[PDB]
């Protein structure tokens, strides 16, 4: 079990750990969050109390270094940090802990919940979508753009997400218009699978990672990404068994968790209504299905 | 964005444009069969692509073998349409391509857009404006030469005979879509109008009769008439 420290709290915050969340008061003695499951990549995120605008936050990997978040109050945020030296960074940590205001992780132990958001996100992918080399962790906000929405504007704070358009040469081929644009499987499993992202782990790791942005972030171009790459899926008349079980998986464990007061703008009807009830794969999404149907009827 | 009667004098300036009417590519007839279900039997088909600001129509015949064994003809239509508009497009001259093509229907724009990926300074828009073009089989030889089709053809006409000598495009696209709007309410009435006098010809090489400018106002009369009638006889009124 690995810790995120805190040098203070001076504003008034929500701090976000995954789906967990706990108020703190300005100047409160908060010092962190302790308990943390390794294995996992994790986010920690923050709400400004006088300031609800920017949702801003950190994905990290504990295995990957030691990580505290300190208050910057020129930038006006809180930020993580590395400590590269580790008896430092356990010297620090040590006083800090015996006088116990840190947090716990509070993790379930029947609940299977983060795995099952994550199963497939990875630090590697994440730092290739979110481009700041220097750091072993990646920053994202409410309003950084992706590089699709930069395309119809600064490049460093972009989310190099997948670029997926189903009106593209890269979707079609020269002779198979029809065929190409009413079934995707080509696009899918020889574009998308076999070229870009090679297998179909990588695939749903951009797809988690995608959802996750929308849901903490409320990071618009993130649900498009999620959406499309929800819908290229379904979209194709040929996909792997595999796949698709681990599909449903995926987006029942989405839908599960998403905030039922957020489903009116992070869930496109189009596209749940289409791959539900019309696309190829309408009869294989059973457990997402009955979750959608029961949570969220309106919107179908 | 789409067409209306907003930006209506667009479809005269010198960019070039095309419209695209699709909806006398896949003709049937329905029938019994003997054992009395129904059954459709294709017969040839045409695609309407129009240039409105010189008359040039390319009529593309669509011979019914198109059709052997495929499924979902009313979808395949659509995409069918999109190839040849594309194709038409590639086989002419960098010069002569269109800036755009207006389509008459929304459900050629995903089709007509895939189709011409390779074209992506070609804008494909919509139009509000219901226009007659599906009334173009009403005219006699541009339903003969679909019908006597054996194969797929392409011919070339001007849907404004010699117009444009003595009137501007926009008075000539008026005029043709009165006469196809009456043709498409009451064909009959409509057609009795342009041949009732029998010393106006159709030229060998013209679609319509040789009419004086003082007799196309009288027959624009009397195509307005027929289709302010046929809207009482329809409404009551
Ligand atoms: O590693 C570290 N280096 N330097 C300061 C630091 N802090 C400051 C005190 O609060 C905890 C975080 C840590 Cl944990």
């Amino acid at each position: 079990m690995n810790t995120v420290p805190f040098t203070s709290a001076p504003i008034e915050v929500t701090i976000g750990i995954d789906q967990y969340s706990f108020n703190v008061k300005e100047n409160q003695p908060f010092h962190g969050i302790k308990d943390i499951p390794i294995g996992h990549v994790h986010v920690i995120h923050f709400q400004h109390a006088d300031n609800s605008s920017m949702r801003y936050g950190y994905w990290f990997d504990c295995r990957m270094g030691n990580f505290y978040i300190q208050y910057d109050p020129k930038d006006g945020l809180y930020k993580m940090m590395e400590e590269r030296d580790g008896a430092k960074f356990e010297n620090i940590v040590h006083n800090f802990k015996e006088r116990q205001m840190m947090v716990s992780y509070p993790k379930i132990d029947e609940d299977d919940t983060w795995y099952n958001l994550t199963e497939f996100v990875q630090m590697d992918k994440i730092r290739k979508i979110v481009r700041k080399d220097e750091n072993q962790f990646s920053y994202v906000d409410s309003s950084m753009t992706t590089v699709q929405e930069n395309e119809l504007s600064d490049p460093a704070h972009s989310l190099n997400y997948t670029v997926i358009n189903f009106k593209s040469r890269e979707a079609i081929r020269p002779g198979h218009e029809m065929e190409d644009f009413l079934d995707k499987s080509y696009y899918l499993n020889t574009v998308m699978l076999q070229g870009i992202f090679k297998n179909s782990s990588n695939y749903f790791g951009e797809l988690q990672f995608a959802f996750l942005n929308a849901m903490f972030f409320g990071n618009y171009g993130s649900s498009l990404q999620w959406h499309a790459m929800i819908e290229l899926i379904c979209s194709s008349a040929t996909v792997p068994k595999h796949m698709l079980d681990k599909l449903d998986e995926i987006l029942y464990y989405q839908i599960k968790t998403l905030p039922e007061q957020y489903s009116d703008i992070l869930l496109n009807e189009r596209v749940w209504n289409i791959c539900l009830y019309s696309s190829f794969q309408k009869n294989s999404l059973h457990n997402t299905e009955k979750i959608m149907e029961n949570k969220y009827p309106e919107l179908l | 964005g789409a067409m209306n009667s907003s930006n209506y004098a667009e479809l005269f300036n010198n960019d070039i444009k095309l419209f695209v009417d699709d909806t006398n590519v896949y003709r049937v007839t329905v029938h019994k069969t003997f054992e009395g279900n129904v059954a459709t039997k294709a017969i040839n088909g045409c695609i309407f692509t129009l240039n409105p600001k010189t008359g040039h129509l390319f009529l593309k015949i669509i011979h019914t073998s198109v059709w052997a064994g495929q499924k979902r003809l009313s979808q395949l239509a659509k995409w069918k349409t999109a190839e040849e508009v594309s194709a038409l497009v590639r086989s002419l001259p960098k010069e002569e391509q269109p800036k755009q093509i207006i389509v008459t229907r929304k459900a050629m724009l995903d089709p007509l857009e895939v189709h011409m990926l390779d074209f992506p300074n070609i804008a494909i828009r919509p139009t509000e404006l219901r226009l007659p073009f599906s009334a173009a089989m009403s005219i006699d030889k541009l339903s003969d030469v679909v019908m006597k089709a054996t194969e797929p053809q392409m011919v070339l006409f001007n849907i404004y005979d010699d117009w444009l000598d003595r009137i501007s495009s926009y008075t000539a696209f008026s005029r043709l879509t009165l006469l196809l709007r009456a043709l498409k309410t009451n064909e009959e009435s409509a057609k009795m109008i342009l041949l009732s006098d029998p010393t106006i010809t159709i030229k060998s090489y013209h679609l319509w009769p040789s009419f004086t400018d003082e007799q196309w106002i009288t027959i624009e009369s009397q195509m307005r008439d027929l289709i302010l009638t046929e809207y009482g006889r329809k409404y009551n009124v």
